[PDB]
């Protein structure tokens, strides 16, 4: 009748993209990479040790300037650090104790958080006398803040636990554009350098590639067997790593539209909470449910360090634009700066 | 119920003729990005502490 | 010469487990943040007076006893007397502190985590260090403690000799603020605590008892099986052979003051016998 | 992409017996947990039974132990679902579920009215 | 360099008052307990907070000691991401209505739930508070032929009421062998693998008043005391 044939119509459709797919798949990035010489070994040392926080840190986010950092703990607190010197620029109390986001703007003059409250708050640090307070407050999302990236300081993307995604107009308040199809609550999302596309994976094995401008996905990629954690895009935007609860990293291209490596170890049985790139791309970075973070060689595939100084879950990782630190969080309420 | 089913197989349909390229193209681009922009990692190559700002404590 | 030279073996060997027992401690609570907790400042306090027991003390009583001579003059001899006064002193009310600690956590477990922070721990461990101070140099460097009969004005003037000869109202002044008042301060904080932790064990047998002491006595039995063991012995004595003279013999008082000394031997395997502890030891070395 | 692809089903008399095949793809079977949970007509999704990765643990509803009975076969990544005895009351949808993770020994959302690793589910009606 | 000399020591001074503040803002946050209260809308959920958008927040003050409680609404029943931030809760309050045992099956879905939570690896250390709401109804419900027990629990029939059971006066045996059959149903999954970590704490509430908080009070003062037992290798 009626039914059942959209269903196998799609199922044919999946047949095709496939069968698509596996044409392409002249060779495999093991073999053409065989030539290249190996790194090594990467020996880090902690350099900074950043201790302030009550509770346990979910996010930071480097700013654009490679200095300066914000931090959020379900203390109730975002604080503002500065990674020379290891003072703190700024202390900000929050309305609501359970955050589990946090954005820096790239011109230095906002901050973004939200969590368990369903509400994106955007909070001022440029103002002419005072302290810091609350600019503006985009609620509209049934479901928990997961992520929130910054365009210019007008325009912000965030993701949330309702299986939609949003792009909202500061100015005005209003969500300018949502962004449906994922079928499980979308848990990161990572901005384009031209700030023209993103990527965000869903707690459905699933990552998805939108366009800002139209709000309609371009293309879905299926090769995870659990749910998504984390998402980077490589730095010349043709390409972008992912990782999740089945203990694996995975290498996604664009123009291929396919899986090109996997990063995996048979000893590694914990999910992946981080994701992060080096300058060139060479250096895969990953946080790990083991207390650990390990740095893969992104094009052999073999585990080149370890970072093994928290005591606890490492939740929140990332790189500086210049590439000389590595700044880590953990559960343990301690941020640490390695190079 | 239909709606969803409708949606799914007009995305599918939408996203199945899309122009690829093949998996090597792609693996020598990977390469040349990341042999091309080699002595700019601090952390892949390391850098003197001369200049180094997290060095002096 | 067998004698003398087993004699110094076993004095050696003691030195050097207390050295190398109370050095780990103090080195593992400082290289690790994971191993900084309130409680672990009572015990790197412990650790300190019993490295500083074990430096500054036994080694100068050891070369007393096997060369029976004090070589070096009367000012070393009162100074040695006082810094030993200061040390069991310090050991024993850090042990009486850290009693008194875990009475209040586990008694009033709110106002604890609370009241209870990093900086009056410290106001407390310096509190612990004056008072030792102060009633171990000035009564023995200002000679409230010399003795009027003759043996002991003999030695006083004399060198070469350093016998502790005290008064009447020393040694039980002495005796009763060191050891006896925190004797019976951690028996009573430990007798709260264990009635405590025998009403605990009385509510998981009424509730879920039908699915699926020795453990609070044990770990009770230790702590005050060797402080007691090992400083009641002397302490009796200490007040025995001054109420009434000839019962005691010096070779007795000298012996029963060395048992005590192996107490700061056996501190760290009492309080630092922790998973924490153990995966930190296995870490280092 | 995973894929749970139900069989089995149809119209049974009462007192029949009936054997669901569950065929899993797109992910090691060997490393989940595997439930059987169904839907009656006008009510909601309700567990019906679980098994372990190595089959140790086996749990059932009070409504069908002694009848009902699941296993798995690893080697060929199929999951079973015996009934021995119907009755009309067990006229419903059946879903095979998975575990969210691996190694895990919890399964949080499996009877949700949407979930990601959960099949398509076959008809059962026992009516005459 | 003056004015690098002159920026970094007015960056010392504002460090050193937000230090301070952090300070005073820690002795805070150590002296207050958090809760979780967790159920279902059925299972009632909203009389415990009448005596005491995405989150509601209740405050209560019990012989001058805080406590804050948590209602997670407006979120979807996918709760596998966001129970992770409540793993250093002091408790989570799980409330049951037991009067419901003939979705159409509540207690089977409360105790899969409870499995859940309990052998979740983040929260392997947090106590669960249990309240079965709704007794009155369940009395009335098994006095009159409205459904049968074993219809859901078939081994309900091979029960026997332990001895220890303590009925309230004026009771028939078959609303207290029903009660602690309910009771014992979680139990046995709290003493399957709680390993001395963590307890559960069931209670019997219809409609007590002012009496739940101090249930709370208690059961958290049992979990700090154990806690501080177990940390000392004295329990
Ligand atoms: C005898 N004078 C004790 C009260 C103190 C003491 C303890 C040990 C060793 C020497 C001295």
């Amino acid at each position: 009748s009626e039914l059942d044939q959209l269903r196998q119509e799609a199922e044919q459709l999946k047949n095709q993209i496939r069968d698509a797919r596996k044409a392409c798949a002249d060779a495999t990035l093991s073999q053409i990479t065989n030539n290249i010489d190996p790194v090594g070994r990467i020996q880090m040392r902690t350099r900074r040790t950043l201790r302030g926080h009550l509770a346990k840190i979910y996010a930071m986010h480097w700013g654009t300037d490679s200095r300066l950092l914000v931090s959020a703990s379900q203390d109730g607190k975002l604080i503002i650090w500065d990674s020379y010197t290891t003072n703190k620029v700024h202390a900000i109390p929050l309305r609501s104790s359970w955050v589990m986001t946090c954005a820096y703007a790239p011109s230095g003059n906002y901050v973004a958080c939200g969590g368990l409250d369903n509400i994106c708050s955007i909070y001022n640090l440029k103002t002419r006398e005072g302290n810091v307070r609350v600019s503006r407050e985009l609620a509209g999302h049934t479901g928990y803040l997961s992520c929130c990236r910054f365009l210019d300081d007008n325009q912000i993307v965030t993701s949330s636990g309702d299986t939609t995604c949003a792009l909202w107009d500061i100015e005005t308040g209003q969500q300018t554009t949502t962004f449906t199809g994922h079928t499980g609550d979308v848990m990161s999302l990572s901005l384009a350098p031209d700030t023209r596309l993103f990527v965000s994976g869903a707690c459905d094995a699933s990552a998805k590639l939108w366009d800002v401008r139209e709000g309609m996905c371009r293309q879905t990629f299926t090769g995870h067997e659990s749910d998504i954690n984390a998402i980077c895009f490589f730095p010349n935007g043709n390409a972008f790593a992912t990782g999740s609860d089945d203990a694996t990293c995975r290498l996604f291209d664009l123009r291929a539209d396919q899986e090109l490596m996997t990063y995996s170890h048979d000893n590694i049985i914990c999910g992946i909470t981080s994701v992060s790139f080096s300058k060139s791309g060479r250096l895969l970075l990953a946080g790990y449910d083991d207390f650990n973070c390990n740095v893969w060689d992104a094009l052999k595939a073999d585990r080149a360090g370890v970072l093994a100084g928290h005591d606890n879950r490492v939740s929140c990782l990332g790189v500086t634009d210049d590439g000389m630190a590595v700044a880590t969080g953990s559960w343990d309420s301690f941020l640490k700066i390695w190079n | 119920s239909i709606a969803q089913a409708r949606k799914l197989v007009e995305q599918l349909k939408m996203e199945a003729n899309i122009d690829r390229i093949k998996v090597s193209k792609a693996a020598a681009d990977l390469m040349a990005y990341c042999e091309a922009h080699a002595k700019e990692d601090p952390l892949l190559t390391p850098v003197p502490a001369s200049e180094n700002p997290f060095r002096e404590k | 010469e067998v004698w003398v030279v087993g004699m110094g073996i076993v004095m050696s060997l003691i030195v050097l487990a207390i050295v190398f027992g109370n050095v780990l401690v103090i080195t593992a609570i400082a290289k690790f943040e994971r191993l900084q907790t309130v409680t672990n400042y009572f015990i790197t306090s412990l650790a300190c007076a019993d490295l500083v027991m074990g430096l500054a003390v036994v080694p100068f009583g050891a070369a007393h006893i096997l060369m029976k001579m004090w070589t070096f003059g009367n000012f070393w001899c009162e100074f040695w007397t006082s810094i030993d006064v200061l040390c069991v002193t310090a050991s024993i009310w850090t042990l009486c502190v850290i009693a008194v600690d875990r009475y209040f956590a586990i008694t009033s477990p709110f106002k604890y985590q609370s009241l209870l922070t990093k900086n009056k721990a410290r106001v407390i461990i310096l509190m612990v260090w004056i008072v030792s101070g102060l009633t171990s140099f000035l009564p023995i460097q200002m000679h409230w403690y010399r003795a009027t009969h003759q043996e002991a004005i003999n030695c006083y003037a004399n060198e070469t000799c350093c016998d502790f000869f005290t008064n009447q109202a020393y040694a039980i002044a002495s005796s009763i603020v060191s050891f006896y008042v925190p004797l019976v301060i951690m028996v009573f904080v430990y007798s709260r605590v264990f009635q405590e932790a025998k009403r605990q064990l009385q509510k998981i047998d009424k509730s879920e008892g039908r699915f699926h002491e020795h453990k609070a006595l044990k770990t009770l039995g230790i702590i005050m099986g060797t402080f007691t063991l090992c400083w009641l012995p002397f302490f009796i004595v200490n007040i025995v052979h001054v109420i009434q003279d000839n019962l005691i013999r010096k070779e007795v008082y000298i012996l029963l003051n060395w048992i005590g000394y192996v107490n700061s031997g056996f501190n760290p395997l009492i309080y630092c016998r922790s998973p924490d502890f153990r995966i930190a030891f296995q870490e280092l070395l | 992409q995973v894929q749970l692809q139900e069989s089995g089903g149809g119209l049974v008399q009462p007192g029949g017996s009936l054997r669901l095949s569950c065929a899993a793809s797109g992910f090691t079977f060997s490393n989940y947990k595997m439930n059987w949970v169904r839907q009656a007509p006008g009510k909601g999704l309700e567990w019906v039974s679980d098994i372990s990765q190595s089959g140790a643990s086996i749990s059932y509803t009070g409504s069908v132990k002694g009848r009902f009975t699941i296993s798995r076969d690893n080697a060929k990544n199929t999951l079973y679902l015996q009934m021995n005895s119907l009755k009309p009351e067990d006229t419903a949808v059946y879903y095979c579920a998975r575990c969210p993770a691996p190694f895990t020994r919890d399964c949080f959302d499996v009877t949700s009215t949407t979930y990601a690793y959960r099949g398509q589910g076959t008809q059962v009606t026992v009516s005459s | 360099t003056e004015d690098q000399r002159n920026e970094e020591k007015a960056q010392r001074e504002a460090n050193k008052k937000i230090e301070k503040q952090l300070q005073k803002d820690k002795q805070v946050y150590r002296a207050t307990h958090r809760l979780l209260l967790l159920g279902a809308g059925e299972s009632g959920k909203n009389t415990i907070v009448k005596q005491m958008s995405g989150i509601f927040e209740t405050k209560f003050q019990v012989d001058k000691v805080n406590f804050h409680m948590f209602d997670v609404g407006a979120q979807r029943d996918e709760r596998r991401k966001w129970i992770q931030c409540f793993n250093d809760v002091t408790a989570i309050i799980f409330v049951v209505a037991s009067s419901s045992y003939n979705q159409t099956n509540r207690l089977q879905a409360a105790l899969k739930l409870f499995d859940s939570i309990w052998n979740n690896k983040w929260l392997r250390d947090t106590s669960v508070i249990l309240f079965l709401n709704k007794q009155d109804l369940l009395a009335e419900k098994v006095l009159a032929g409205k459904s049968k027990i074993e219809d859901y629990f078939p081994e309900f029939a091979r029960y026997t009421t332990p001895e220890d059971a303590t009925p309230e006066p004026g009771e028939d045996p078959r609303v207290t062998r029903a009660k602690y059959f309910i009771r014992d149903e979680f139990l046995r999954i709290s003493t399957a693998s709680g390993d001395g970590r963590h307890y559960c704490y069931p209670h019997f509430t219809c409609a007590v008043d002012t009496e739940n908080i101090r249930r709370v009070f208690n059961d958290c003062r049992d979990i700090i005391q154990r806690m501080h037992l177990r940390q000392y290798e004295l329990l």
